[PDB]
């Protein structure tokens, strides 16, 4: 497993899942849009062998749904499967891809399918799906079966993994760790958790214990729990065991789970659907009824319903009514859903196809690996809200016209399509989500109008090797190139009429000059694909000042969320100020570690302090003062200096050659992993007790122990080598790779002794000694500065950090960690995968249509999903909140007051103007973080007689500034009432 | 004397001083040493607005509620334009090893204040060579429950609704600078009253006394910070006789245990260092001009 390509995916799937992914063959049938999306996601995932199969030929109608075909392919009438074969293999050279075109029918021999292990069907008639599903589930072992289809704005997903399926990880969350406080010799026994820190457990789970004093019988055993209180639970009889002394650690144990499925034919009479919107829990049954009626109609008449022909709608409604009474549950018939399905039967919506494809790819991964809990047993996604607000459009608006947008026009109508081609949309960040959004834009024809339309994408980063796993628009020969330019070039190939303007800037306050308010006013919607909260907050504040809709999304592993912000209707991003996160206490990180995270963090901080901060201080100090003799003279005159002791100590211990570097590394190792333990034990002996008598070295504290150096231990050798290399680099001492051999290290260390374990004059003496030794040359006052680079496999950073963390952990008798986990923790790498990004991109693309159409408040939705469970939740966006201050005056977050002044305007004039215009008098004026008028602090009383122009010191380009004000509360002693921001104009 | 001391100092508890100057390019030029330079320069975001309201409300309290007495007092300075920059000077209480010291702190307010507690850093560490207290690490980090955010206890955290800066200051002065700092460390209170504990406490007290005489009075007089220059000069000028008496008593008390064997060498070393410091401090005080 080349980690340089699958670094992000391993943290989600796991090594065993990766191994099972190889040696797997997947058969995929039907090369429409949905099949193409599924194939792309699977190939990016890393399946060994994928076979695509199709029998039709390319048509001009296909150009609106397939983002790999071309005009030439349509001209040559190539088979659809072959025309995409070459491009798909370009995504991943490690994947073997083959195409097939054997016809499918009732008399086709299905014997050849047994070679594969998972079958995906798309654009297939129902009876053949029934036959295939019956055949597959009867194999030994059974072959997994998945079906999916998209018609208009409705989708259907189905799964079947045989009679019995086994899951090796129900949820995928890492088990937590708890500390036992007290045990009871009772039947059943009672276990009390430590003070605070609720166990957060539930009855029926299984735990195992270790490191228990007295009750040695429970160490290494497995018990099933019963929650009694948030801080305690129950375990079986313990009356036959010794009394509990102290200590004890329990960790959760995962247990395999078995699920059951049914045949497709059986499931058609009472499906076990999945609820995605709790406002209408009965919707999936009605959607299922309508889809079944549509399939029956298509079988009977050998064609799909024509739009606007009311007799087809009546026939479909009658069929749906006939089917509904046959269902076991006997639901009702939704006339509206049937009507709309009849209306747009021949359409195809790209973002819905993308979302369904992402979900289906995740399902296939679950089927092949058994990593997570599978879907059971249906899923019905739809986007009815898009056409719910159209009222009663005419049929002529949906007729095809003979271009690449026929599918979309049949979906939503001509007017909305035209309003789409004139969008000016500003996109921030070009990460994984950005590429999918660009693909969706190209498919929808966003901004393709000649007169108006432009897409702006800005990103300062460069293409990296690990980025090729998730972003499909990049190629191996695109490494070390701007993301924006490569993305623009890739997108222009999909659609020739797309007009894209690309930049390289990073959205930040410093670059605000180019992204002035006129630029934001020109835009019509802002979409964010960032990865940090500060940029999100800054962009949200910028958009709030110009009344522009904002769409935000983000993913993490198998979880993702979407948020929609509309002016004058919903709350902003900053209205959701989130809670903070626990930070390791200073004393747990420094002297009393308790988990591998603490040691990793300590190693990271030690690396930073030793190789970044100290070199910077050294260089700054020695550039402040020209000569060392001057520094010595100033010291001898009693003049104080900043940090003089530290820099002089660094100067005294400067290495000169390779041997000195090795000796320095050895001394650092000894000081770090030998003397600290002895010092800590000397200060606190093992038997010291507190006031209540409990031992000080109790949980969660762990006693340390010294480690003796030994060159034969591989960990010791690795740490020594990495430290030597880093110090040689920092002090700029040349070295060769042969000097890193074990034998050379043995030879150098053969004559190095170790000191046993137990100011101004000394510093002056050492400085004078350095001076008389001609060690104070200009070259000597120079030290290279290193920076953390987790993606480099030869700088030795990760090796050093891992070795140090493992050594410190073994000092405190804690389980060590491997290289990959250490890298993930130190670099704070966010795990990611393609399916979730594709799904959230599809959902954002759906919401953009509603934003463009100017639909009322009820149409917008927010989605939170977790594919691991799986679970999808749709909620209405948070409503705007009224806030009042006094006298019945109220304001929202979107309000903003204005004051017009002139050249001779004074602060008192401003106060009086606000008081007259809005009715209340402010008591404090602050420009951003720089204050202007605070009565409490001295000297501001006289500020009332100053020109505003002097007091603001503005820039000539800006004709106005924004201020924040507050008002005196009605009752004294209370915090001042906040007010809406006020914009001040210098002149008319 | 105490009445005059209270009367004179009461006009200097709160004021403003110029620390940051901005050029035409918007770059920030600091005229005094500040520990949080990088955070100030990087965090240029102007989204924060509730922080300004909270600080403006706090300025009402800080103008009048600061403790002020002969034993201890607090002095605060803030920038002439920005509101997230402050420097605090605290005089050590009486009858403690930190008696009549002058300790300087740096306070910075994050953007999301008051949702998060402010940052505090001790500056009178003597070049990181001295650990003044078990809660005051020699690197300058000051650790308190109220300034930390972790599991702990719900009433032992930075509560945005009730916690205030004045509480932080009073807590520091009342809990960090105490009579016997040696017993602040948990796990030593068990040995309280034992002869060994008393001997260890005496050794720790001697070390702290010599360290504070060195790095809290002499260095401050020779190289006062620009912000608190006048306060320092007026403070030391008014209490020279008491300072001399206290130093003489400290020198006398230390030698009482020089005949011991377990800690005799350390006590003798501390006494010699204290004598060497006091010899120069006497000359420095004799040359101080009248403010
Ligand atoms: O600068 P830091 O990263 O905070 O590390 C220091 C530093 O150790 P290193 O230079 O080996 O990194 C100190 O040594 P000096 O550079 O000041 O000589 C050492 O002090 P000792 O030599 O007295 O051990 C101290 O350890 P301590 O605080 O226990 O005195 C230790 O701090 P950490 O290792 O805990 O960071
Ligand atoms: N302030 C900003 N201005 C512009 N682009 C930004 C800003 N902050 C982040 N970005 C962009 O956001 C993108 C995030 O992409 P993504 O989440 O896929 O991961 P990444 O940054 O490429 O790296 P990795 O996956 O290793 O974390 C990056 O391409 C980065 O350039």
């Amino acid at each position: 497993i080349d980690d340089a390509l699958y670094s992000r995916q391993r943290y989600v799937l796991g090594d065993t899942a990766m191994q099972k992914m190889a040696k797997s063959h997947v058969f995929l049938s039907g090369m429409g849009g949905l099949g193409l999306e599924i194939a792309k996601n699977l190939v990016l995932a890393g399946i060994k062998a994928v076979t695509i199969h199709d029998t039709e030929k390319c048509q001009a109608w296909d150009l609106g749904t397939n983002f790999f075909l071309s005009e030439d392919d349509v001209v040559n009438k190539r088979n659809r499967a072959e025309a995409v074969l070459k491009h798909i293999a370009e995504l991943n050279p490690y994947v073997h891809v083959t195409s097939s075109s054997v016809p499918f029918n009732e008399t086709t021999d299905l014997s050849f399918l047994d070679k594969y292990q998972c079958v995906v069907l798309t654009e297939m008639k129902l009876p053949l799906q029934k036959k295939i599903n019956d055949f597959c589930r009867s194999q030994c072992p059974p072959i997994k079966f998945i079906s999916a289809d998209v018609h208009g704005i409705w989708s259907r997903l189905f799964c079947d993994f045989g009679d019995e399926f086994e899951v090796l990880d129900t949820t995928g969350e890492e088990p937590k760790e708890i500390f036992i406080s007290n045990i009871t010799q009772a039947n059943p026994g009672i276990v009390t958790c430590l003070e605070n820190h609720p166990h957060k457990l539930e009855t029926g789970q299984f735990l195992t214990f270790r490191e228990i004093n007295g009750m040695t019988g429970l160490n290494g055993s497995i018990q099933q729990i019963t929650v009694i209180s948030p801080f305690s639970f129950s375990i079986g009889d313990t009356t036959e065991l010794e009394p509990y002394l102290h200590g004890g650690i329990a960790v959760q144990v995962k247990t395999p789970k078995t699920v059951f499925f049914e045949s497709l034919e059986r499931q058609l009479k009472h499906p076990k659907c999945l609820i995605v919107d709790f406002s209408n829990p009965e919707a999936p049954l009605e959607i299922h009824t309508a889809m079944l009626a549509l399939d029956q109609f298509q079988e009977k008449y050998s064609r799909k319903p024509n739009v606007g022909c009311q007799q087809d709608s009546e026939e479909l409604l009658k069929l749906a009514t006939s089917i509904s009474e046959t269902l076991e549950e006997k639901p009702d018939v939704n006339a509206d859903i049937v009507h709309w399905l009849s209306w747009t039967a021949q359409g195809f919506l790209s973002p819905l196809a993308a979302a369904v494809g992402g979900v289906a790819s995740q399902e296939v991964l679950k089927a092949v690996t058994g990593k997570f809990s599978p879907l059971c047993q249906w899923l019905y996604l739809e986007a009815a809200d898009i056409v719910e607000s159209l009222g009663k459009p005419e049929c002529e608006e949906f007729l095809p016209r003979g271009d690449r947008y026929d599918a979309l026009r049949a979906c939503i109508g001509d007017t909305l399509c035209q309003k789409l081609q004139n969008l000016n949309i500003f996109l921030v960040g070009c990460g994984a989500i950005g590429c999918e959004m660009l693909k969706n834009f190209a498919l929808l024809g966003v901004g393709t109008s000649k007169e108006k339309g432009m897409i702006t994408v800005t990103d300062p980063d460069l293409i990296e090797k690990s980025n090729l796993n998730r972003q499909f628009l990049f190629r191996p020969h695109h490494i070390q190139k701007p993301k924006s330019y490569t993305a623009a070039d890739a997108t222009l190939k999909i659609n020739s009429q797309i007009k894209i303007d690309a930049h390289l800037n990073k959205v930040c306050p410093t670059t605000e000059t180019i992204y002035n308010d006129e630029f934001y006013t020109k835009q019509d919607v802002i979409i964010t694909a960032l990865d940090n909260v500060e940029a999100r907050r800054y962009v949200d504040s910028r958009c709030l000042a110009n009344l522009r809709p904002l769409l935000d999304s983000g993913t993490m592993g198998t979880k993702g969320h979407t948020e929609v912000i509309v002016p004058h209707l919903t709350e902003s991003y900053n209205s959701h100020r989130d809670p903070p996160e626990e930070e390791i206490p200073f004393s747990t990180l420094k002297s009393f570690p308790a988990a591998i995270e603490h040691t990793i963090q300590w190693a990271r901080d030690k690396f930073e302090s030793s190789f970044s901060h100290k070199p910077s201080l050294f260089n700054k100090f020695w550039q402040t003062y020209s000569s060392a003799e001057e520094v010595l003279q100033k010291i001898q005159s009693g003049h104080s200096l900043e940090g003089c002791f530290q820099v002089i100590k660094l100067l005294s211990r400067r290495p000169r050659n390779w041997s000195q570097c090795v000796e320095l590394a050895r001394l650092k190792f000894e000081k770090y992993f030998n003397h600290k333990a002895l010092q800590l034990l000397h200060c606190f002996p093992l038997d010291i007790r507190l006031k209540d008598g409990s031992l000080f070295w109790q949980s969660p504290k762990r006693p340390p122990s010294p480690i003796k150096f030994d060159l034969n231990e591989p960990l010791h050798l690795s740490f020594l080598q990495n430290a030597a290399k880093l110090y040689a680099t920092v002090y700029c001492i040349p070295f060769a790779e042969e000097d890193l051999s074990a034998d050379a290290l043995l030879n150098i260390l053969s004559e190095v002794k170790i000191q046993e374990f137990k100011d101004e004059r000394n510093a002056i003496f050492q400085l004078e000694k350095a001076i008389l030794s001609n060690e104070a040359t200009k070259s000597d006052l120079q030290m290279a500065v290193l920076s953390f680079e987790k993606d480099d496999d030869h700088n030795g950073h990760i090796d050093f950090i891992t070795a140090a963390s493992n050594l410190r952990a073994k000092m405190y008798s804690i389980e060590p960690a491997d290289r990959f986990k250490t890298k993930r923790i130190a670099g704070k790498i966010i795990p990611a995968i393609a399916t979730t990004t594709a799904t959230v991109s599809g959902l954002v693309a759906l919401e953009m249509i509603k934003v463009t159409g100017g639909y009322p408040f009820e149409a917008y939705k927010n989605c939170f999903l977790n594919l691991a469970i799986p679970i999808v939740v749709f909620t209405e966006t948070t409503e705007v909140r009224k806030t009042k201050i006094r006298n019945g005056i109220s304001f929202t977050i979107w309000d903003r007051w204005t004051v017009h002044g002139k050249e001779d305007f004074t602060l008192l004039d401003f106060i009086n103007a606000v008081k007259e215009k809005y009715g209340i008098e402010p008591t404090m004026v602050v420009q951003g973080v720089k204050m202007l008028y605070v009565p409490v602090m001295p000297g501001h009383a006289k500020r009332l007689k100053l020109t505003m122009h002097k007091l603001v010191k503005p820039t000539t380009e800006k004709k106005y500034v924004d201020l924040t004000v507050s008002f005196a509360p009605d009752i004294d002693g209370d915090e001042d009432l906040p007010g809406p921001p006020v914009r001040y104009y210098f002149s008319h | 004397l105490e009445e005059k001391y209270v009367a004179v100092m009461k006009k200097l508890q709160f004021d403003t001083f110029e620390m940051v100057s901005e050029d035409e390019d918007g770059k920030l030029g600091f005229k005094v040493n500040y520990h949080y330079m990088s955070q100030v320069k990087n965090a240029n975001d102007a989204n924060s607005a509730a922080r300004a309201r909270r600080l403006a409300q706090e300025a009402v309290t800080l103008s009048t509620s600061l403790p002020l007495s002969s034993s201890s007092s607090v002095f605060v300075r803030c920038d002439e334009e920005r509101l997230d920059i402050m420097k605090v000077l605290i005089t050590g209480p009486a009858d403690t090893p930190y008696a009549n010291g002058c300790f300087e702190f740096d306070v910075y307010f994050p953007q999301d204040y008051p949702s998060s507690p402010p940052l505090v850093n001790l500056e009178t560490t003597g070049g990181h060579s001295v650990r003044f207290n078990p809660n005051l690490y020699n690197d300058g980090k000051v650790c308190l429950s109220i300034l930390n955010t972790w599991h702990g206890r719900p009433e032992e955290k930075w509560n945005p609704q009730t916690s205030s800066f004045l509480q932080v200051l009073v807590s520091v002065q009342s809990l960090i600078l105490v009579a016997e700092p040696y017993f602040n460390e948990p796990g030593y209170e068990r040995s309280r009253g034992t002869p060994s504990g008393t001997q260890s406490s005496r050794e720790y007290d001697g070390n702290i006394r010599q360290a504070t005489v060195k790095w809290a009075m002499l260095e401050q007089i020779r190289n006062p910070s620009p912000c608190f220059k006048e306060v320092i000069h007026k403070h030391f000028y008014l209490k020279r006789v008491e300072i001399m008496a206290q130093c003489e008593e400290w020198i006398a008390d230390i030698q009482q245990y020089s005949s011991d064997k377990r800690v005799g060498r350390t006590m003798s070393h501390h006494a010699a260092a204290l004598k060497r410091h006091t010899a120069q401090l006497r000359e420095e005080l004799l040359k101080l001009p009248c403010p």
